[PDB]
RNA sequence: UGAAAUGCGCAGAUACCGGGAGGAACGCCGAUGGCGAAGGCAGCCACCUGGUCCACCCGUGACGCUGAGGCGCGAAAGCGUGGGGAGCAAACCGGAUUAACCCGGGUAGUCCACGCCCUAAACGAUGCGCGCUAGGUCUCUGGGUCUCCUGGGGGCCGAAGCUAAC
């Protein structure tokens, strides 16, 4: 839902949008950061990404 | 009564025969814990962020239900029991994300 | 807790910032206290006011001329404002033990039994009070 | 996992006239609903401190809530304190 | 490690590749951050449960605030019982330097749970602590609104206090 409106940053299932450890994004990452985290746990290269 | 989210990953090389069992024994043992199934989705064949069980890649499938909260934790151990089953994710609020 | 301490201290950090006025909880003890501050001098006056519902006691804190060369800041009227006899250490006194106001130049808020009074008022009817605050 | 509906029973029920929610009676009555939750907590979880506290808060609140109404009106006092099985 | 000793020596090691068993600790995001009574806690997820903030603003009605005994409780640490494994490691052992703490191996031990125990802490915003009052700009956090306001943190001030931290 309120989620810059073009997708929740919670979506963890389509990870076709790509976007690992950063920094900068924009507003809060807090929600975001468990995302990321709870993608690795089932198929998010957890490697390194540059 | 709260409604949760589970994602499991079956065996990538179970025929259409034995994917099917899977699935109606999952779905069964979840009425067996007060689970409600309100919708299924087969998202198909990806890849793991890590090889279990020296496979790179599994089937994973998709679940809703709205399960007593007091045996979640008890359904995924009835979950992961199977050899096929890779693993399974259990969260909260319909489409698990 | 202690309105009327609060109240005098309100009326000096309003003049250290200066202001033009302050608004204080409205209460009878209280306005009898500022009415007697701006026969004197030490406050340009007081008015009621109803915020919300909510009646206060907003005061005009009063100033004297310009000072002797340049620089703002005008002189000050009330250059103290603290109280005596306050909760837990009361302190009363009589007609002949009345305090003494700074060299008569201010005056001593005394709760005698005639009303608030002054130190003067006080020794003239002849009367004792309560050490509310003295103002100089 | 209560607390949610059922309040409006326990308002309701020691409510002293239609509308009361937050009487001396209410007050105690619906906090100490939230003491037996928190009771059977620690009982469940002992390492748990930090709830353990809030308990003291709410038990040290509605004693309060008793001394106060007892002062007051030992009426409705010796009432509230039977109608929730308070040392009977 | 700048040296070297030590160790590796059933074998074929160490840096290579894949698999298997066990235990512990758990990166990037973690940030002048946040929460909580203190301690302490930061992979993630579900459940039980506490405290706190904000809004409209109905209700009961200052039933308040601080606070000595008492009760519970702090990193590392020692102590008793049951018990498995790993990393590190003071006493211990050795090389060297010298004429020592750096490096290597390393068991007892440190660990987890219960019980006993519970100091200097932190910090210096702590004599606690409460209410009101003065008060602008910039960066950051939360809610409802959106030149705002309530509630935190950091930086530079004005008044005033403290000369003796300027």
């Amino acid at each position: 839902r309120n989620v810059e409106v073009l997708k929740r940053f919670l979506s963890e299932t389509g990870k076709i949008l790509p976007r690992r450890r950063t920094g900068l994004s924009g507003k809060e990452q807090r929600i975001l950061a468990k995302t990321i985290k709870r993608a690795r746990i089932l198929g998010l290269l957890p490697f390194t990404e540059k | 009564m709260r409604r949760y989210e589970v994602n499991i990953v079956l065996n990538p090389n179970l025929d259409q025969s034995q994917l099917a069992l899977e699935k109606e024994i999952i779905q069964r043992a979840l009425e067996n814990y007060g689970a409600r199934v309100e919708k299924v989705e087969e998202l198909g064949l990806r890849r793991l962020a890590y090889p279990i069980a020296k496979d790179p890649q599994g089937y994973f499938l998709w679940y809703q239900v709205e399960m007593p909260e007091d045996r979640v934790n008890d359904l995924a151990r009835e979950l992961r029991i199977r050899d096929n089953v890779r693993r399974v994710m259990v969260v909260k609020s319909q489409e698990p994300f | 807790t202690d309105p009327i301490a609060d109240m005098l201290t309100r009326i000096r950090n309003a003049t250290r910032v200066y202001k033009e006025s302050t608004d204080v909880p409205a209460s009878r003890f209280k306005e009898e206290i500022l009415r007697i501050l701006a026969r004197e001098g030490f406050i340009k006056g007081y008015e009621r006011v109803d915020v919300d519902g909510k009646p206060y006691l907003r005061v005009y804190l009063k100033y004297g001329p310009r000072r002797q060369g340049p620089d703002p800041r005008p002189e000050q009227v009330i250059h103290h404002i603290r109280r005596i006899s306050k909760p837990g250490r009361r302190v009363y006194v009589g007609v002949k033990e009345i305090p003494r106001v700074r060299r008569g130049l201010g005056i001593a808020i005394l709760s005698t039994s005639k009303g608030v009074l002054t130190d003067r008022e006080a020794r003239k009817l002849g009367v004792g009070g309560e050490l509310i605050c003295e103002v100089w | 996992p209560i607390t949610k509906e059922e309040k409006q029973k326990v308002i309701q029920e020691f409510a002293r006239f239609p509308g009361d929610t937050g009487s001396t009676e209410v007050q105690v009555a619906l906090l100490t609903l939230r003491i037996n939750r928190l009771s059977e907590h620690l009982k469940v979880h002992k390492k748990d401190h930090h709830s353990h506290r809030g308990l003291l808060m709410m038990v040290g609140q509605r004693r309060r809530l008793l001394r106060y109404l007892q002062r007051e009106d030992p009426e409705r006092y010796r009432e509230i304190v039977e109608k929730l099985g308070l040392r009977g």
